[PDB]
């Protein structure tokens, strides 16, 4: 219908808000988060269905409007990650702007430009709120949703990280300046004898990071204990009640907890697991177990993985001399979402 | 722009 849609609105006189902006229906539900118009339920639905779902290549996934599966612009600025739908311009910028903008080489999308508006797309007046907004309100079983960032006030990320140094990863992500001094990073491997108060001026916190050890098991300390450790600790790193609240956190388990004390894990954590496979063609030769309060970590499950299989798949591990190596690649993607709230370095 | 499309 979104050949309709721009007439609809010149000449039937609606007021896009009545319009699917999404699939130009009439049967509207609740309003558009990002640009002014309405939504269909079968299209929202959808909108929801993939909110924070980025690629390999470090962009969002869908359309940052209609939530298409196709073929999608891009932004040309760094600080987005925002991609659009081929047809959603067209039919509501106005005809044939798909085609100058995959001609444009500097482009900068509906999100990121000075002038709100743009044929019928009109970019919400403060958006980045709303959208949230809508999360809550729409979603059938709400989860921790913090409200998004601009560009301008976007400070650089603080975190902890527990047993595990992540350095490395956020660096390569792009999470990290290049001078490792002031590096807001602090490792810490043993804290058994830590206390509240050392946390609290170790430098307030944005994200706890955290992980039990490897298979090749080189510190003797039974697994259950770092998921122990790691929650009191956690609690410490939190901010005073009522704060902002931009706060993440993270555990991952490579396989080494069982299954009683991993229920446990869940019931401390509040939140059942996502493990997560590195696939090989049919083969599988690692995983690792996940939790999280990070934009969208349970739509990333591959259901498509059997208990059955790991319990063997931690076999042929403890029958060699590998090295503790520890799988990062697996969670290096999770962070993605993130781009969204804090600094972002350029490389 | 730049085009992607992803599965
Ligand atoms: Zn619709
Ligand atoms: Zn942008
Ligand atoms: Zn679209």
């Amino acid at each position: 219908g979104r050949d309709l849609i721009a007439y609809e609105v010149k000449a039937n006189q609606r007021n896009i808000e009545d319009i699917c902006i999404c699939c130009g229906s009439l049967q509207v539900h609740t309003q558009h988060p990002l640009f002014e118009g309405g939504i269909c339920a079968p299209c929202k639905d959808k909108f929801l269905d993939a909110l924070f779902l980025y690629d390999d290549d470090g962009y969002q996934s869908y359309c940052s409007i209609c939530c298409s599966g196709e073929t999608l612009l891009i932004c040309g600025n760094p600080d987005c990650t925002r991609c659009y739908c081929f047809e959603c311009v067209d039919s509501l910028v106005g005809p044939g702007t798909s085609g100058k903008v995959h001609a444009m080489s500097n482009w900068v999308c509906y999100l990121c430009l000075p002038s709100s508006r743009s044929g019928l797309l009109q970019r919400r007046r403060k958006w980045r709120s709303q959208l949230k907004a809508f999360y809550d309100r729409e979603s059938e079983n709400p989860l921790e949703m913090f409200e998004t960032v601009p560009v301008w006030r976007r400070q650089p990320v603080r975190v902890l990280s527990l047993f595990e140094d992540i350095k490395k990863e956020l660096t390569s992500l792009g999470f990290l300046e290049s001078g490792s001094d002031p590096g807001q990073l602090k490792h810490v491997v043993d804290v058994t004898d830590t206390v509240r108060k050392d946390v609290e001026e170790w430098g307030p916190f944005d994200l706890v990071y955290g992980a039990t050890p490897p298979l090749g098991h080189t510190c003797d300390r039974p697994p259950s204990w770092y998921l122990f450790q790691f929650h009191r600790l956690l609690q410490y790193a939190r901010p005073k009640p009522g704060s902002p609240g931009p706060f993440f956190w993270m555990f991952v388990d490579n396989l080494v907890l069982n299954k009683e004390d991993l229920d446990v894990a869940s019931r401390f954590l509040e939140m059942e697991p996502v493990t997560i496979p590195d696939v090989h063609g049919g083969s599988l030769q690692n995983a690792v177990r996940v939790w999280s309060n990070i934009p969208a970590i349970r739509s990333r499950h591959w259901a498509l993985v059997s208990e059955e299989e790991l319990s063997l798949l931690a076999q042929n591990k403890q029958s060699s001399k590998l090295a503790a190596k520890w799988p990062t690649k697996l969670v290096k993607n999770c962070f993605l979402p993130l781009r969204e709230y804090f600094k972002y370095f350029s490389t | 722009a730049r085009t992607k499309q992803t599965a």
